[PDB]
């Protein structure tokens, strides 16, 4: 046995244990003692008087007064390796697929330091995903940190499903997924989806190239304050002790901010705006700044991130607009329309969106896209008085080209094919880059809208239109 | 023409009234944004 | 309350008194830490924000004197301090290197280098806190400070010793019009010379790596220093960042020299101050800011000033930068921002997609310092552009209408689209002065009316080459000379553009 | 906007013409001085014919 | 107890904005520091919680389930507000309500656009899938041609017909 | 210019002098309207008792305790002029936004709940208790053009 | 206060602020006011589709009203024209003088059975009265008042 | 003293919206829960005590009265602000 603690006091999440010689410094992981299973509790505070302030990953319900607690000498520890692969964790380590112990030879704390400025990679490369509105208007970078933005329902767990299909299953290197405070549900859905595309295999869980951690809805605050760290702790051997790519996909990256805000109340901090606790950007900061390409390895992270009440302004998303090589914003008006995916093309964006990254074709293209839809909203408002009638030629025939590439931005996704009846679709870039290029050039005004909506390549608009002649 | 010249021209006053009776509304809710905000934190605060 | 300082361990040495015991002057024993405070008993000689010692080496700011304790900010990991730990009194006030030797240096907010590659070798080193310079010592702003942005340095100009606010929502540009300026200064670094000072505060380590490649790839980093307290840094070394890279600008403004400092953003600066004031339970305010976090900026931006002959005429010019949300230019800190700076550049979003980069509101965006910051040459058509693109706006309501218009309200609408074509400007292509006014004046004067509006930029592009290759005599002396638009000059100008644009056809 | 109705309405509308005007076109063309003249003979035809569906 | 021995069941939370209000009341008087709205810093993991209890299991584990219709109260038809956007953000979809549709005649006064169901044709059988699958565009496409014919313009057969089907299946 | 003048007026027409509270001034300007009043007269650099200005500066850098009392600095210069010399005074308050700021700043400092939209509880007697003396006695009067910032463009705002 | 009040009660009468400045009293919101008490089964299907009936037109007046401020009445389509006559007519119809209120206005009060509310407004709905000028449904009782206050101008 | 010695009174309260912030700002120094506006939850109470006082009397105590003109300020027109309604 180690050194011996006692429960002073148990209010919700927050546990203060006491010390009679040696204290655990924060971040230390405590394990109490007389439970129907091992309950862990985080040093986030020292309150003095030998007590320390802790915040527990399990329920509390059963804990007693003067129960002994007893200090690890360490932060939360948990396996990484081959032996990940495949298996489902939770936030502290443990297996939760009901296929035993994970028996790994290394294991790793949650809690690690960021790579050091001179440890930075500044090369930078397109990652193609297939989507047009992606890879034409905000491109994401291979190594890159991407943020998808969505309210509730407008489709950005849609689109880190079809992303793992067309970014992780055609070339995998490692795989990790954080299940972060979203649905279990979700979390039955994802796996078998993986059983199905091989990319998880129940036989040989060596063949799996994908490690999953889920600290979801049913979880207590602590364990999502932390399953993040969990994630990209198992992400972080794969970059250093291995090298090769890994991919890093966390749904939804907001509950490690609101998880941290259900107890920073009863951790005794004075609420900032919004209700939010005061330490929001730090908190993020130190966690953010390890998803990261390093000179050692890559790390390409790709995090849906929740919008409260569709307010972008909001603490929580705001704070994440900084952490990122490319915004992917999904908005509820687009999506009201039937365009999916519903990104906005004037509120995405990405770093490499440059001339001398892409090629000035890609950038001018881009570019021309954007400005004849920025062209459109201005006129909308006039249009919504006089109608269309009053519009001069060019007026109109930038509203209908414009229309046009709005409905050339949706996509099939073969993931969403349970909710179209349709069959994916896959857009290499060159066709993306060539077939908007030529729409905004006018290489189309006598095609219908309807051939733009819900198809691949520029071909394909083609010859719906022709299928929609008979 | 002439009767589009005085229907526009109704319009556009109307608008500027429409105008100021929702800036007097927005900025009500502007201010009780900030009553309100204001009060949670520092109710918060002083529980403790 | 109990207060700190009322704990059986503490009161113990209080009581039984071992010898030598005191020691209650000079060092101090903690009582609690947490969220990057540690509150500690004893220290009764310890000063209001002095830099105090924790035994793992880690520095402290005292931030809060109380009666039986002191609150210190942490400056690391608070995994690395504990109940009881050793803290002394280094006597010190949190200084920094200063001078020519952070040229060319990537650096943490205590002037420390993180390129891995430059020793020290600083010969000066500063206070961080410190007055800005009175009313008396100051001489008004009459020195350009080219941005190289032709919207900028035409309808909102900078001088040498101004403080001028870069303010916008997310993707508008804000930082890169901070990176084109400094890139921008090379031309000129010799009379002109212009030190550069980029002060990173919770950024990404990748931004800034990527943001001096780009420099560095452009050989800009001779003469600019990079100071980064990024997001993973703890919050007081971002709150002290922006005041380490004042000190190391305010020996060139002292020493004769001119500095140029760009503080990217007070917005994150703001959030931390706010963290350290919350956590130590000083009162919350607005938005949860602390009554004094006007305060914190305006002791920074005053310090920026243009000096004195009698004490030697050096300067500091300061672009502070700002992200506002859905455009609320009433929010609090930005609301304390914009009152404190002498003018302010507001960026749109509609604006950047619409083609319109830089995404600049020229009807919004000001400069007080105004025509006093900007050179003979440019002052002769500035103006002018500035009034008739005004008149544009107010009447672009008929571009997207028209019909029965007139000659004249004809003739504004096509100058209007053609001016606005000529205030586009691609990244990491600041123009000089010369080149600049050559362009202005073009349009001011209808050498491009009769052009097709798209083509306007393809024909500032070609423009700028043949005068950069074949006149550069021309451009140098209109430097030189920094002189207005005489009789010659516009001679000298008609004879480029009409030859240069007969081989262009 | 604030007519964010008569808005989409509108567009829908002005939408809804333009596809039904190339239909009329799929028509003429399956229909198809003389030229000319039936290129008009067959754009009103057409017109009428899309205007009538049983 | 039904969803582990091998039955299913349906639960009806009605109402989850007083229980939030009642957990604010217990909270607040046991002193703990009051939050957003005045309510607990964790007044979502209270329903998230409880929600999620709600599932289909395996059949390795009986293959029993339970169903949960939890109801949350807007006020002003604010779907926005905090408490309702917790729970939204919590469940496998939402019926929303408006009383301009309850008044105009559509009831029950379901938003066809707002409301959505996350599993979708999934959780429908073969035959009403056969129907359904293409109603829900159709009506989004007649609302928006409807809004459109008040303009009185002359319609040709097409649209007319549209319209006509429309307003009947509504 | 209008400052100046009327400065210059009133000494002209009724005898009495002019004092200005820069409350927040921002030292650069601070700097400005010093000389352009040396340049246009109203102050002249030998003969003090010629110069027609007193000048107070709370500068934008200072806490706000002195922010905040810098109005009753120059209030109380000129009270001299009215009480003392029986002269119609001018007093200038550039900007009275800025002095309502320091005062919500220090309340906050002090530990007081603020009221409205993030304003001290005593915004209405800091101003008033202030404003007050601004009148017009049996032996003279202070006179008081004040630069108005109005938040928001909003004409209701406390 | 008000907002958990409802969750206690069988029926609600919501006063307007903006009803009462048009002078309508009692300045009862018909479209914000409820009961569990309107179910067929229990006022019968007459009353029961009268009200839903008057509640639908008022609605749709109101969704209007946006466009009308602006534009005005003329950009309506000729169908909305006729729904805007009914409805203002309508809500000059559920206006009503009070016995209590005589102190004030100077109109005698009045009580309307039931019976004859409902048919009334359905008369109303179906357009027997569209050739009825508005004033004449204003600050009346029964139906039978509106056609004489219609005679007596 | 005039409404009970059968005279008649007339009381000018000029204004009431200032006497409501004057409470306020004893309210919030004394640190009492703030509402609407940031008034005390007794700040109806404030005026309804002190204009309940203004009354018409009986012959049996001897017909005198107390007539009350408060007067309150709106902000453009707001007559459905806290202390006006
Ligand atoms: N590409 C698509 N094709 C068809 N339907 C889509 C598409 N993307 C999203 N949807 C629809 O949107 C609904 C909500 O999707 P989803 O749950 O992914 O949104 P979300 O923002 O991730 O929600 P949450 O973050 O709360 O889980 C689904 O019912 C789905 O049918
Ligand atoms: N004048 C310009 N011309 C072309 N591209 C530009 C211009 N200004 C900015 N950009 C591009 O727009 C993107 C966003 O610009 P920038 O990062 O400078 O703004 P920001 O306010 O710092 O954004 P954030 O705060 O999100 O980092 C960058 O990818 C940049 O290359
Ligand atoms: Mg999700
Ligand atoms: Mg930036």
């Amino acid at each position: 046995a180690e050194a011996n603690g006692k429960i002073t006091q148990v209010i919700g999440a927050v546990v203060d244990v006491q010390f009679d010689g040696q204290l655990p410094a924060i971040l230390n992981a405590l394990e109490t003692e007389n439970n129907g299973k091992r309950l862990v509790l985080e040093v986030a505070q020292h309150l003095g008087e030998n007590t320390v302030r802790t915040i527990a990953m399990d329920a509390t319900e059963g804990l007693v007064r003067g129960l002994p607690v007893k200090d690890t000498g360490g932060p939360i520890m948990v396996p990484v390796g081959d032996a990940t692969l495949g298996r489902i964790l939770n936030v502290v380590g443990e297996p939760v697929d009901e296929g035993g112990p994970v028996e790994a030879t290394q294991t790793r704390a949650i809690h690690q330091q960021a790579p050091d400025f001179a440890a930075q990679a500044t090369a930078s490369e397109i990652l193609v995903t297939g989507i047009k509105v992606i890879d034409l208007l905000a491109p994401y970078s291979k190594g890159g940190k991407i943020g998808l933005f969505g309210g509730a329902g407008v489709g950005k767990t849609v689109l880190i499903m079809e992303l793992i299909n067309n970014i992780a299953k055609v070339h995998s290197g490692y795989s990790v997924f954080a299940g972060v405070g979203e649905r279990t549900r979700e979390g039955n859905d994802l796996y078998h989806e993986m059983v199905e595309s091989g990319v998880i295999k129940p036989d040989d869980l060596s063949k799996s190239q994908v490690a999953l951690v889920y600290g979801q809805m049913n979880e207590p605050p602590g364990a999502r304050m932390r399953v993040a760290l969990t994630g990209l702790t198992v992400a972080e051997q794969f970059r250093d002790a291995t090298g090769t790519d890994v991919l890093f996909f966390v749904d939804n990256i907001f509950r490690f901010t609101q998880a941290g805000s259900e107890v920073s109340a009863l951790l005794g901090r004075i609420p900032s705006a919004v209700g939010y606790q005061p330490t929001l950007a730090t908190d993020m900061g130190a966690m953010q700044e390890r998803i990261t390409s390093t000179k050692n390895g890559s790390i390409t992270s790709i995090q849906a991130v929740y919008v409260p009440a569709d307010d972008l302004t909001d603490p929580a998303p705001a704070t994440t607009f900084a952490h990122l090589d490319a915004t992917t914003v999904l908005s509820r008006a687009i999506s009201e329309l039937g365009i999916y995916p519903a990104v906005d093309p004037l509120d995405s964006n990405s770093r490499i969106l440059d001339p001398a990254v892409v090629g000035e074709e890609h950038y001018q293209v881009a570019r021309d896209v954007q400005g004849i839809l920025q062209k459109y909203k201005s006129l909308q408002d006039i249009i919504a008085i006089l109608g269309m009638d009053e519009l001069s030629e060019e007026d109109k025939l930038t509203v209908a080209r414009a229309r046009k590439i709005q409905r050339f931005l949706s996509q099939p996704f073969d993931v969403a094919k349970v909710f179209t009846g349709s069959d994916g679709v896959q857009v290499p870039l060159e066709d993306t880059i060539k077939s908007f290029k030529a729409v905004v050039a006018g290489e189309y005004d006598h095609l219908p809208e309807a051939a733009f909506y819900m198809v691949g390549g520029i071909e394909d608009v083609k010859a719906k239109a022709q299928r929609l002649a008979a | 023409q002439g009767a589009r010249m005085t229907a526009m021209d109704n319009a556009t006053r109307n608008a500027g009234d429409m105008i100021d009776r929702l800036t007097t509304v927005y900025n009500r809710s502007r201010q009780a944004a900030i009553t309100k905000e204001l009060i949670e934190i520092i109710s918060g605060a002083e529980a403790l | 309350g109990i207060q700190a300082a009322e704990i059986s361990a503490i009161l113990k040495d209080q009581i039984k008194n071992f010898g030598q015991d005191a020691e209650v002057a000079e060092v101090g024993q903690v009582l609690s830490v947490g969220d990057g405070i540690a509150r500690v008993y004893g220290l009764d000689k310890v000063q209001a924000g002095e830099m105090v010692e924790f035994p793992g080496g880690i520095r402290g700011m005292v931030l809060n004197l109380e009666t039986d304790n002191v609150g210190v900010v942490i400056f690391g990991d608070d995994r690395d301090i504990k109940e009881g730990d050793t803290v002394k009194r280094t006597g010190a006030i949190v200084e920094v290197p200063a001078g020519k030797e952070l040229l060319g240096r990537v650096v943490d907010a205590l002037g420390n280098p993180i390129d891995g590659k430059g020793p020290l070798n600083a010969s000066e080193r500063r206070i961080a806190d410190v007055k800005a310079p009175g009313i008396m010592p100051r001489k008004s702003v009459h020195e350009p400070m080219a941005t190289g942005l032709k919207s900028v340095d035409a309808m909102i100009p900078v001088g040498r010793g101004q403080r001028e606010l870069i303010i916008g929502d997310r993707q508008t540009g804000k930082t890169a019009i901070a990176l084109d300026t400094i890139l921008n200064q090379a031309n000129y670094n010799g009379m002109k010379t212009l030190h550069c000072i980029y002060v990173a505060v919770g950024q990404k380590r990748s931004t800034v790596a990527q943001l001096v490649k780009k420099l560095e790839e452009t050989g800009a980093m001779a003469y600019t220093t990079v100071v980064a307290a990024t997001a993973s840094d703890p919050a007081p070394m971002q709150y002290l960042a922006p005041y380490s890279a004042t000190a190391m600008g305010e020996y060139f403004r002292d020493n004769g020299m001119d500095a140029l400092i760009i503080y990217d953003d007070l917005s994150k600066q703001a959030v931390a101050y706010r963290q350290m004031s919350l956590l130590l339970r000083r009162p919350p305010g607005r938005e949860a800011y602390p009554g004094d976090v006007f305060y914190l900026h305006s002791r920074l931006l005053e310090r920026s000033a243009k000096l004195n002959e009698a004490n030697g005429a050096g300067s500091l010019t300061a672009l502070p930068i700002i992200e506002t949300q859905a455009g609320d230019v009433s929010a609090y800190i930005p609301t304390n921002v914009i009152s404190i700076t002498d003018g302010q550049i507001f960026l749109e979003t509609e604006l950047f997609f619409q083609g319109i980069r830089p995404a600049v509101n020229t009807g919004l965006s000001v400069s007080r310092v105004g025509s006093a910051a900007q050179t003979k040459a440019m002052k002769s058509v500035a103006g002018p552009v500035k009034l008739e693109l005004a008149q544009y706006r107010e009447m672009a309501a008929f571009a997207q209408f028209g019909s029965d218009l007139d000659a004249a309200t004809q003739k504004l609408l096509n100058r209007g689209a053609r001016l606005t074509e000529l205030m586009k400007q691609p990244q990491y292509s600041p123009l000089t002065n010369a080149e600049i006014v050559i362009v202005i004046y073009a349009g001011t004067k209808g050498y491009l009316d009769g052009i097709p509006v798209r083509d306007v930029t393809k024909w500032e592009h070609g423009l700028l080459q043949y005068l950069r290759n074949q006149k550069a005599d021309l451009l140098e002396d209109m430097t030189k000379n920094d002189r207005k638009v005489a009789g010659e000059l516009e001679d000298a100008i008609k004879a480029a553009l009409d030859g240069y644009a007969k081989t262009y056809a | 906007t604030t007519f964010d109705d008569r808005e989409r309405a509108h567009e829908a509308k002005f939408a809804h013409d333009a596809e039904l005007n190339f239909k009329a076109e799929a028509r003429r063309n399956r229909l198809l001085e003389t030229i000319r003249a039936k290129m008009v003979e067959l754009r009103a035809t057409a017109r009428e014919q899309i205007i009538s569906e049983i």
